[PDB]
């Protein structure tokens, strides 16, 4: 049929199968049933499967991206579109001890990262000189080597960004607390989780209500499902700054 | 930064802004009269606008320059859509800027 | 505690209400709005019921902030039966929470 | 007696208290492997308490700075995780994993009361520091068996001492 | 007695003007617990109040008390039972520890990571004018 006319048939087989809401269903199962169709149409050999684990197969907590609603609409809608279905705002952003895990490889420009570190923090941090209850970002970068990691810290340092990193001089072991401080304190702006052994040991250290919003290319990792995570894929590391 | 405004009292009907940093003073000449509207939020998704109904710029011998901004809510704009209705509340402190071309045109053209 | 409110003043037909701690952020958006209604007890059983008339918040740098509510007694609670008063005395300090739904209902129904 | 050899040499080369005055006072101690662990944290407690002013009353705050040498790695990045962990705050450039040496670090943490001494790593951070700090720069010295090189535009003494336990009451 | 108020008079700072008070810790061995408890009753008769980790009747060992009454200008002191709860004392406090001894004939045992002075003295009359 047209394109139009299948769109509106294909939520509602769903919507009730599962008993979510509208962003559940639309942006969040439609969209990952599309490639897993596609995968198994796209296949040399095997086109024809049988769909008994495929309605568990989409049900995986990953946003996952889809190239045919991305030339679409291009990227200024497809981008919009995912902004309100998961990174809804309101009008007081609550103190809460937010995690941003983006994933940064080595094709990646630390310029083109450097402007997310600096849009995820001006729009998820209140380090204003009269709150009470000021709250700062959690940064975690991972899929990059250390040199190449080492060399974003350190530019982000020259540019007045202070952060905490739990490393608060060599030699020292890993300091929660220091993070913690960190989310707390006006004067550091958001804190920087070197890699996974460092971030699981900071969410036993929080008691506050904690969000998880992860933006990936193509590896993703295994949050823990007590938390609300956020898992988006994308094309390039500047398609997240438009999303947050 | 220009502009280092931020919204230090709320009323139902009323703002206090208290501008702590002006570098660029073109924004306070054309921008922050009396009448202009504001955009008052801690992010770029979700505002408050917000007419400028009165200011006041105290100048002393050795402590910093007050300048202090009433405004009246008017309404509120989420992701490029303006809501008409000032009755929602925004808790202070949150960071104010002068609102863009495209947000005052939505306060008319969406409603 | 979501929301810790406390009245701080006692006119005969006014409270002076301080609300020490926020943390929920939504409770001050949509339940201590300009018309809300709120439940004065320092028990679970007997309560005043008040109408928010006004409000302010305050933020300063080294203080901490100053949110106050302006309410007026419109009424009694005993046992989920509202008794309409309006000359109810409460000793201050009296702990204050939003009203739930079905006090705010047996207003109007209880009569 | 072995009082008249620690009072010979509080007087000799240390001042009580050299004025009271905000100086980049420069402690550089002499580490051994030998040397126990809690007598150097003896001898830098009561270095920071003698030669830092930190308090509220003040407006021209000062603390120490504190250089160690002839030790290994292991043991000492061991006793800067003992510091840090007691509550006494201090820096040494590296505010971060994988930094470069920054010395501006050192020099907000000299007027920081936060801050309660300043560490320095090696002798490479040592000269880099040295550059970095305009205002008066002053070392003291104290060593058993091992002199380090001081550059010689620098008000400088040495002290020679029988272990690690007597450098705590000179100072 | 008079030792323990000599203790608390010379090395705690209690005063309103301070932000930074500190209480000293009083440990005990080598006695029976008959006159242990003799001695925390008379203690806390004459307004000498300590805190020695048991809140409450059947309670538990709590450092968390002993970290809060270092503290409080109100708790004159922190008492220390026997030596379990000496050890686990030290692993819950942070800041710097240092270990006063003063013994007659049994010394004892200290883990040496700490600060640690011998005094002996020729009975428990001299801890007075010593401390």
């Amino acid at each position: 049929k047209s394109f139009d006319d299948q769109k509106k048939e294909t939520i509602q087989i769903i919507k009730n199968h599962f008993q979510c809401e509208d962003y559940e269903a639309e942006h969040y199962l439609y969209s990952n049933a599309f490639r897993k169709t596609y995968d198994i149409s796209c296949n040399k050999k095997d086109r024809r499967i049988k769909k008994s684990d495929f309605v568990e197969s989409i049900n995986k907590s990953k946003v996952l991206f889809n190239i045919w609603f991305y030339q679409y609409e291009g990227r200024k809608e497809y981008l919009r579109k995912l902004k309100e279905s998961f990174i809804r705002r309101s009008v007081n952003t609550s103190p809460y001890a937010r995690f941003f895990i983006l994933e940064f490889q080595d094709k990646t420009d630390i310029k083109t990262v450097k402007d997310c570190i600096y849009k995820i923090q001006s729009n998820w941090s209140n380090l204003s000189k009269r709150t009470d209850r000021p709250y700062s970002p959690f940064l975690l970068f991972h899929g990059t080597s250390d040199a190449n990691l080492y060399e974003l810290k350190n530019q982000l340092f020259n540019e007045d960004l202070i952060f905490t990193d739990g490393y608060p001089f060599k030699g020292s072991v890993f300091t929660p607390k220091m993070l913690i401080e960190g989310f707390s304190n006006k004067e550091i702006h958001f804190q920087f989780i070197n890699d996974i052994d460092d971030f699981n040991e900071t969410l036993n250290s929080i008691n506050i209500r904690k969000e998880v919003y992860q933006f990936y290319t193509e590896n993703c990792l295994d949050i823990p499902s007590q938390l609300p995570q956020v898992n988006i894929q994308v094309k390039d590391f500047a398609d997240i700054k438009e999303i947050v | 930064n220009d502009i280092n405004a931020e919204v230090v009292s709320v009323s139902p009907n009323k703002l206090k802004i208290s501008v702590d940093d002006l570098e660029e003073f073109k924004i306070a000449e054309e921008k922050l009269g009396v009448g202009s509207y504001l955009r008052v939020s801690d992010n770029q998704d979700v505002a408050l606008l917000a007419i400028i109904d009165n200011f006041s710029i105290e100048v002393k011998e050795s402590q910093k320059q007050k300048y202090m901004i009433e405004a009246s809510p008017i309404g509120l704009v989420k992701n490029g859509k303006f809501y008409r209705g000032g009755d929602s509340l925004a808790l202070p402190p949150k960071k104010v800027e002068p609102a863009k071309l495209d947000e005052i045109i939505s306060i008319y053209s969406d409603s």
